[PDB]
């Protein structure tokens, strides 16, 4: 490429331009959060046998 | 009449609580009120009026 590129700059732009396209869109609906699930999955059991 | 002794007469009694909520202004002692377990022994078994 890049001598390919170095001739042809309009194709290069899109390439970036369809990259950055995407990357944006999905800017649009990924989930936030403060953290990642980092946590230990932990399964609980109750019953009360009364008094 | 041996099962019905033994079905009244092997079982948990089901226990209360001293001071349970709600209670009285004052109260002070809250303390759980433990009751008698069940047979055990053999003879425990053995025993029980018919
Ligand atoms: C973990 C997943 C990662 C996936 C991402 C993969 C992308 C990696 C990109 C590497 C592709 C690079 O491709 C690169 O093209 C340029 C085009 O100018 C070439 O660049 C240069 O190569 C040689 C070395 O001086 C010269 O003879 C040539 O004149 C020059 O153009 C390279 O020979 C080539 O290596």
């Amino acid at each position: 490429m890049s001598k390919f590129f170095i001739d042809r700059p309009i194709f290069a732009w899109v390439i970036a331009l369809v990259i950055m396209l995407a990357g944006g869109l999905s800017i649009l609906s990924l989930p936030v959060n403060q953290y990642p699930a980092i946590a230990p999955p932990a399964i609980a059991v109750q019953v009360s046998y009364p008094g | 009449d041996v099962s019905s002794a033994i079905q009244a007469q092997n079982v948990q009694i089901s226990s209360g609580q001293l001071g349970g909520l709600p209670a009285v202004k004052g109260q002070q002692l809250n303390a759980t009120i433990i009751g008698k377990t069940r047979l055990q022994t053999a003879e425990q078994f053995e025993n029980i009026l018919l």
